[PDB]
RNA sequence: GUUGCC
């Protein structure tokens, strides 16, 4: 038995085939920061949404925003499930926005963003394939008793 | 409205239908006569058919190619296996009665080509006594031994069976009232 | 709680899958087999016999797996967690009551045992069948395991639900440079396998066989066969009015090249140049070895002495040969899913068990009379008592055909490898995923993408957004969510019952009219040639609907040949869907609103003729409707719910009907290798290389499909605060930056588990 | 069940001259996944 | 659409039939076969609203199907046989052949 | 995408008036094969235009497509208007049984949105019959790497 | 144009795939005789020049006839006497006849007889169907021709055949401007230094139409690496 | 060709007569016809 | 040596 802590390298996914090597692991205070504090825990950058088209991403999130702050879980199903119209409404009854889409201050240097930030839960699934089960060196080691290569 | 009530009456009498397969119904929207039966032929065990015909004269007929080659003359026979259905009964109507009986096989006549098998039979025969080149005790069945059965053996029973000579006639009205008598 | 049919539909769904669960095919096969299918058996291979002191006979009466007769309590049984964990085979004994003439009389003897089967978890004959969590937690076992898997000493492994092309029909092929063949691979249920092929050289029909030394043309072997006058020949292959005459014409003059002219020299024909596999009497007659020839070839049909329905099959079958001939869009392709058959679990270990169980009662008869042939061994012998060393044949033949997949046949002479898995325990939906997958029969076909591609006959059959990519990315696929498996049932009671609906026999017509009318193909076979077919075929429902018939039928009936179809052969796949009889469908609320009370499940609704299955076949006469507010008042058929078209490992993607439709296959595939949780009893089990997760989460937003198998009561992976942006330069493409903190509060904090072993081995001194 | 022969060797999917002489195994090497980093320069 | 074609030429195979059955009263040793349904679970040719035909051979049980269907380019003749002997006797050709089904 | 459709059940109707304009190339009742799939492939074009031209900037997929980094005029085209047509090796969904796709859609009816387009966005979202002509053309993109 | 085109060029495979030959006229308008040379190329066949073949006998004759449609030569606009289709039968090595026997009668009608077991029937019954399937004039290799216009107004000649060295030889079309497909011909007609530059031509050509460049360079030391 | 033979639906047969005349006569069943 | 998977 032995476990370890999610080091850089390592495989996560995001429930509709977007592959991640953890890049780098910083500190606490450099992520952005919201009005009420939150430290967004994992961030992806924007460069995957037009190619990759996973339109079901961006519908993830504006129907996951809204189930907690309600309280209720929500039902996205297949070829239906829960409406985009009526789920914005619940999102600007509390103060956020309308399009989820929250803006934030910068860690670094402690003013606004010229942009906005789509923000909020996104459900991240650990995969498989760690790195230190992949990490491989040898010097100068065995050889086949055959034709004595490695 | 109305009503047409009919009865059955058909017991003890395996009455049979043939099919020509050859023989059309009309010439020219106009049907034709069926031919005169010269006799039957039949074997039970194996139900088969053989109705004979005869044909035409010297107008049709190229005696010359017929007498010279194989010897059987002015008889073309047909063969029909009987085969066997529920249901399907034959009616004949009265005015305002009509009565049934059920039907025990349905034969299908294809021509039997008789003497053209009896030519190379004796084609056969005497190739062997042009060069005849030349001790039966008990056996055991064995339980890893296969022995001839099913269809083949059917033809093993066809073969040499009783025949009985038909005594071909055209009666059809002792049947008629048979059936009317009856309720 | 005012209900209506409008969206409460959805709440049979889960009545379907209660009584009707997720592992169908498996247990449901496995279940037919201890029960039915062993008596069956027995009584095909009893009476072994004795050439040597001819009055000694073994004769079996019956058999049974598991319980006794004489203490008749449920069952002595190791459990299957306490057997997984010691390398053993979680097996009950076979018991069989056998009756023999011992000496002066015979005697009767019960409860012999003669071997030790494997009984997969979840099936009737287990412990764990029909438990409440109370003697399960006993058992530690898990209440949420799927089940349906054998663990034969040890790892625990799980037969595939394999399939092959559709035996014991036809098929058309199509080629340019070669000429154009039509298969006809047909399998008598005893140790043939024989297939017939019929090809065009240069512009002539004709035959070969595996069996006859050479080819054979067509026109003698229709002769043979009866049909003799020659016009009937053409009469039934091209009919009239057409160009069929211009192509077929030219085989006719071939029986006056050998001079043949009548039925009785038809047959020698072939049987002078039949190959001769020596039988060792051989008293062959020259007239009788064509009879069997004519016999053993098209083992659909069967004949006593009158070769009528065997002929014009074969008359049909050439038909179809110069149908394609005239315009090569006639093809047919061997890919299409109703030339497809899913063969599943507990008829297949069935051949195995026949090459076993032959080769057990000829070793011991073999020990027999090698004991008998002694002269003072002759009176009070008794045979019972060499049983034991011929026993254990069945279990170890058993044991190493699960243990390595490869399976060595003999009536067949077969060598299937690869025919079973060890099951993935990395997820809980990876345990569930492999048990729901066809493996195909690679007949190395490997330039053509035709079966690598998807074909639209698929909708809601079996997956279509599940498939692997790489060694295999269109040759591996999974079943769909709402999915069931037909099975045989019987075949003269229909063609007595067709009879009854107004057809006639085939022995009455003439092939005058045939080609004028239709024809009813029982399995392949024409045995009615019905005219107006839709006042029969709506009557034939009719009675289905109400039950009289079994419901597994389909009456496929085309239009671009003059034929209708009938299928009874089982092993053929189908979903069911809802009756709409007319502008308003049969759904009835008030039925609906009767099924939330509970006192009728699924299985009243095909009872009343609410409900019918439809195979692949059987949707191409049909018009199934989408929805209710799409009623035509000429559509049928509506679907009982849109989203079964996704099987039960791809059902966690939220909103699929968004995204991109490659990016859900890539998700199929890592779905199955997520970290997360195992089972309720997973600290208990020692298997050899687990990952375990310290602090899961269920997912925020669910889907109607997780519910169903309860993925959310030990998910895998949490829902964390995302924010979608460019940072630092370290995601440039598909990378992500995670804090030191979050991880360090326990954010996915993995665990791996291990195993290793060692034997402590007692040598010979 | 077929024997190997020398003639089943030297040539094939990769006997030899592709497995053994042609492309060679070697000493002195690694292998591990690949994350970005911008901070450090090319080469 | 086709389904229309099929109940027009069923609605005219009645009276080519009644026809057939009128003008063979004549009794001219005249004949037609025709197959009845067994496996029971005598009655009357009827004559309905407009000319449609059934018979009720049960009890209760109705059979509304008739049909004369079967066209074929052969003669048939029903003949007699008894216990092999000198019965050979052929009786009369056969015009027609109808049908009888049961309604479901 | 109306008077797309309304200019091509127009076209599709002289089957009984048997109209064909014979294209030098032989096309022996294609036409109406090739002038539907360059029909249904102009639709798709200047639905693209309209939401290029007519968009506002700080728009994120136009401001990364108006450079070269990721993404085109095409792929922007097929998330907010229209995912156009699929093609199987230069073909516009061939029947899979009885000349038509599927079990939704009426007999020998050759016309778009019933054998090869579909017409709402990925914003919109997918009906059960298109979403399985998107997964024909998702299949061969992965299959040819073989 | 993919990666089965230059499969076969560095195989130099004998049976190439669609080996078209663009061969240009003398002319530019269409004149009534742009094409009249099509009619000259193709393999023009005699089922579509004859409408109604029959068998006929008196008491004592075995001849098949055959007769032409006078009234479609000037429509499909080729030209040809009636004297060289009577030629063309004994043309024909599959059939094996008699080499002068055909006899004319009068301008559209033309029989040709049979004579010597059982041969009478057989060989009057396999001649019927292989009778009308014989060339009478054009090419005996290649199938078939199309004409097009690109953007300027000039006509060319498309065949999708295999010969060059008879497509050169025959009137209304230059032999100067004929190029080709499949190089291993060109070597067997237009000498060596031929056969090296259609390989330049080639290769750059299905390279020009799949969006990237590669060099005119590096296929000039592929193009003599071969030759 | 439509060669029916009437009473046998065999084949007809162009037979080389008598001074190489062309009747037509099938095998197999006495039939003859100019 | 043989299979499974990225
Ligand atoms: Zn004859």
């Amino acid at each position: 038995r032995q476990n370890r802590r999610p080091e850089l390298g390592d495989k996560f996914s995001s429930r509709h085939g977007q592959k991640g090597v953890c890049g780098i692991i910083v500190k606490q205070e450099d992520m952005p920061f919201n009005d009420q504090g939150i430290v967004p825990d994992i961030i992806m950058n924007p460069h995957g949404f037009p190619s990759r088209m996973t339109v079901g991403k961006m519908i993830e999130l504006i129907s996951g925003k809204a189930g907690v702050l309600n309280g209720t879980l929500e039902y996205g199903t297949c070829f239906g499930g829960s409406k985009l119209e009526d789920m914005s409404k619940i999102l600007v009854d509390q103060g956020f926005n309308y399009s989820g889409k929250d803006m934030l201050y910068s860690g670094i240097t402690g003013e606004c963003l010229q942009a906005y930030i789509f923000f909020g839960p996104i459900y991240y699934q650990k995969l498989k394939h760690m790195v230190l089960d992949k990490m491989h060196a040898r010097a100068r080691g065995p050889r086949a008793v055959l034709t004595r290569q490695p | 409205i109305e009503e047409f009530p009919l009865k059955i009456s058909g017991e003890e009498e395996s009455l049979h239908v043939f099919q020509y397969a050859n023989r059309p119904r009309l010439v020219g929207r106009k049907p034709a006569e069926h031919p005169f039966i010269s006799a039957a032929r039949y074997k039970p065990k194996s139900h088969l058919w053989e109705i004979d015909i005869p044909l035409d004269e010297q107008a049709f007929y190229n005696k010359d190619k017929a007498e010279s080659e194989w010897n059987g003359v002015n008889v073309q026979t047909l063969k029909g296996v009987g085969v066997e259905n529920n249901g399907q009964y034959a009616a004949f109507v009265k005015d305002m009665q009509v009565y049934l009986v059920p039907i025990e096989r349905v034969a299908q006549l294809k021509p039997f080509f008789k003497y053209i098998d009896d030519a190379n039979v004796t084609r056969k025969q005497e190739d062997a006594r042009r060069n005849p080149n030349p001790m039966s005790v008990k056996s055991v069945n064995d339980p890893s031994q296969n022995r001839l059965t099913g269809s083949l053996l059917a033809h093993k029973v066809a073969d040499e069976e009783a025949n009985i000579e038909l005594t071909w006639a055209e009666g059809t009205f002792e049947q008629f009232k048979d059936t009317i008598v009856k309720e | 709680d005012e209900i209506n049919t409008a969206q409460d539909k959805w709440h049979l769904l889960p009545a379907f899958l209660k009584v009707k669960g997720l592992v169908k095919q498996h247990l449901d096969s496995f279940n037919y087999f201890v029960d039915t299918d062993l008596k069956k058996i027995i009584k095909a291979n009893q009476l072994i016999l004795s050439d040597v002191d001819p009055e000694f006979y073994l004769k079996y009466v019956d058999i049974r797996v598991g319980k006794k007769s004489s203490s008749s309590t449920k069952d002595y049984l190791t459990p299957p967690h306490e057997c997984r964990l010691r390398d053993m085979t979680y097996s009950a004994p076979i018991y069989v009551d056998i009756e023999y003439t011992r000496g002066r009389n015979i005697i009767m003897h019960k409860d012999v045992e003669i071997g030790r089967m494997p009984i997969m978890l979840r099936s009737n004959k287990c412990i764990l069948y029909d438990a409440d969590e109370s003697k399960m937690a006993k058992l530690n076992e898990c209440p949420l395991d799927p089940g349906g898997y054998f663990i034969v000493n040890g790892t625990e492994k799980v037969i595939l639900v394999q399939e092959q092309l559709s035996k014991n029909r036809i098929i058309v092929e199509a080629d340019e440079k070669k000429g154009i063949v039509q298969a006809s691979v047909t399998s008598s249920t005893h140790e043939r396998k024989s297939k017939t092929y019929v090809i065009t050289k240069n512009g002539k029909i004709y035959l070969k066989h595996n069996s006859i030394a050479e080819e054979i043309p067509i026109a003698i072997v229709l002769k043979a066969c009866g049909i003799l006058s020659d016009l009937e020949i053409m009469q039934l292959v091209c009919g009239n009015d057409s160009s069929y005459q211009d192509i077929f014409a030219v085989n006719l003059e071939e029986s006056s090249k050998l001079d043949i002219y009548t039925q009785q020299q038809a047959l020698e024909y072939i049987g002078a140049k039949v190959k001769t596999m020596r039988r060792q009497k051989l008293t062959i007659l020259q007239e009788g070895i064509e009879a069997i020839a004519t016999t053993v070839i098209a083992h659909l049909t069967v004949e006593a002495l009158d070769f009528r329905e065997k002929a014009l099959y074969i008359a049909m079958m050439t038909r179809r040969v110069v149908m394609a001939m005239y315009n090569p869009k006639m093809i047919d392709d061997r890919d299409y899913v109703g030339n497809k058959r899913l063969e599943l679990a507990g008829q297949l270990i069935s051949l195995l068990f026949e090459d076993l169980f032959k080769k057990f009662n000829n070793d011991f008869k073999l020990s027999i009379d090698k004991v008998l042939k002694k002269p003072n061994r002759a009176m009070e012998y008794d045979a019972l008592l060499s049983i034991n060393v011929h026993s254990n044949n069945i279990t170890s033949g058993l044991n190493r055909a699960i243990s390595t997949g490869n399976w060595s046949l003999k009536r067949f002479k077969m060598e299937r490898a690869g025919v079973t898995h060890v099951l993935s325990r990395l997820s809980y939906i990876s345990a569930l995923g492999m048990m729901t997958r066809i493996s195909s029969q690679f007949e190395k076909s490997r330039k053509v993408s035709g079966p690598r591609a998807l074909q639209p006959s698929q909708f809601g059959m079996l997956c279509t957004a599940d498939t692997p990519e790489g060694e295999a990315c269109g040759l591996v696929k999974n079943l769909a969510l709402m999915t069931h498996i037909t099975t045989d049932d019987e075949e003269e009671p229909i063609k007595k019952l067709c009879y009854v609906l107004g057809v006639e026999d085939i022995t009455l017509i003439d092939s005058a009219s045939l080609h004028l009318n239709y024809g009813v193909y029982l399995n392949g076979t024409l045995i009615g040639s019905i005219r107006f077919p839709t006042k029969f075929v709506t009557q034939f429902r009719h009675l289905r609907r109400t039950g009289k018939v079994s419901e597994f039928i389909s009456i496929y009936s085309n239009s671009h040949q003059m034929a209708v179809h009938i299928a009874t052969d089982g092993g053929r796949i189908c979903r069911p869907l809802i009756i709409v009889s007319d502008g308003q469908s049969r759904v009835k609320d008030i039925h609906l609103r009767k099924l939330l009370d509970g006192e009728l499940d699924f299985d009243d609704f095909l009872k009343l003729g609410l409900v019918e299955y439809l195979d692949v076949n059987e949707e191409n006469d049909s018009y199934i409707a989408l929805y209710e507010k799409d009623i035509v008042p000429s559509m049928t058929h509506l679907e009982i719910e849109p989203f079964t078209i996704l099987g039960a490992v791809a059902g966690l993607i939220p909103y699929p009907h968004h995204n991109q439709s490659p990016r859900n296959t890539y998700q199929c595939a890592m779905g199955k290798q997520a970290i997360g949780a195992i089972a309720y009893n997973q600290f208990k089990r020692i298997d050899t290389l687990l990952y375990l997760m310290t602090y899961p989460q269920q997912p925020m937003v669910k889907t109607k499909t997780i519910e169903l198998i309860d993925y959310d009561k030990l998910p895998a992976g949490q829902n964390a605060t995302v924010a979608v942006m460019s940072y630092s330069g370290y995601d440039i493409e598909d990378a992500l930056v995670l804090n030191k903190s979050s991880i360090d509060r326990g954010f996915g904090r993995c665990e791996t588990r291990r195993k290793t072993t060692t034997v402590l081995k007692r040598y010979a001194n | 069940k077929p024997i190997r022969g020398f003639c089943q060797r030297l040539k094939g999917k990769q006997g030899r001259f592709r497995g053994n002489l042609s492309g060679k195994r070697v000493d002195f090497s690694g292998r591990t996944v690949i994350s970005p980093d911008p901070n450090l320069s090319i080469d | 659409k086709e389904a229309a074609a099929e109940l027009e030429l069923l609605n005219a195979d009645h009276q080519h039939i009644l026809r057939k059955l009128k003008k063979m009263n004549n009794k001219p040793e005249r004949f037609m076969v025709f197959q009845l349904p067994t496996r029971l679970p005598v009655g009357s040719i009827r004559v309905h609203k407009s000319g449609k035909l059934s018979v009720k051979i049960g009890n209760v049980v109705m059979d509304i199907g008739k049909g004369a269907e079967t066209t074929f380019l052969q003669d048939v003749i029903a003949l007699s046989i008894a216990d092999d002997a000198s019965s050979a006797e052929l009786l009369g050709r056969v015009d027609g052949k109808i049908v009888v089904t049961p309604q479901i | 995408v109306e008077i797309a459709y309304h200019k091509c059940d127009e076209l599709i109707t002289l089957f009984n008036k048997g109209e064909l304009e014979t294209q030098p190339g032989c096309n022996e009742e294609q036409t109406l094969e090739a002038k539907i799939g360059g029909l249904l492939s102009k639709v798709r074009e200047e639905v693209g235009d309209v939401c290029i031209n007519e968009l506002d900037n700080w728009n994120a997929p136009l401001i990364m497509a108006t450079c070269g980094s990721k993404g085109s005029t095409l792929n922007v085209s097929q998330m907010v208007a229209v995912v156009g047509q699929q093609i199987i090796s230069g073909n516009r969904v061939p029947d899979g049984f009885q000349d038509r796709s599927l079990p939704h859609f009426p007999k020998n009816s050759k016309t778009p949105q019933s054998k090869g387009f579909v017409r709402n966005s990925f914003f919109s979202g997918l009906s059960p019959p298109e979403f399985l002509f998107h997964a024909i053309s998702g299949r061969e993109g992965l299959v040819d790497t073989a | 144009l993919g990666v089965p085109r230059i499969k076969e060029i560095i195989n130099a495979s004998k049976v190439i795939s669609t080996p078209i030959i663009n061969a240009v006229l003398v002319n530019d308008n269409d004149e009534r005789a742009a094409r009249v040379v099509k009619g000259r190329v193709e393999k023009t066949l005699l089922s579509d020049v004859a409408f109604y073949v029959q068998d006929v006998y008196k008491d004592n004759l075995s001849f098949i006839q055959v007769r032409i449609d006078l009234g479609t030569i000037d429509k499909l606009q080729l030209e040809l006497t009636i004297e060289d289709i009577a030629v063309a039968i004994t043309r024909a090595s599959k059939l094996k006849i008699q080499a002068s026997d055909v006899n004319i009668i009068g301008k559209d009608r033309i029989a040709i007889n049979v004579f010597p077991e059982n041969d009478v029937f057989y060989r009057m019954q396999q001649l019927r169907r292989a009778l009308p399937d014989v060339v009478v004039k054009g090419l005996p290799d290649i199938s078939r021709a199309v004409i097009n216009i690109r953007d300027d107004g000039k006509r060319e000649l498309l065949v999708e055949g295999y010969g060059l060295r008879d497509v050169m030889c025959t009137d209304g079309v230059i032999g100067s401007r004929t190029t080709t497909n499949h190089v291993l011909e060109v070597f067997s007609v237009l000498g060596i230094e031929a056969a090296r530059y259609s390989i330049i031509r080639e290769i750059n050509y299905t390279m020009s139409n799949h969006g990237m460049s590669v060099d005119p360079r590096h296929i000039q030391l592929l193009g003599d690496v071969m030759t | 060709m439509l060669s029916f033979c009437p009473s046998c639906n065999n084949m007809l047969l162009i037979t080389s007569g008598d001074s190489g005349v062309y009747t037509l006569a099938c095998r197999s069943c006495p039939y003859e016809f100019p």
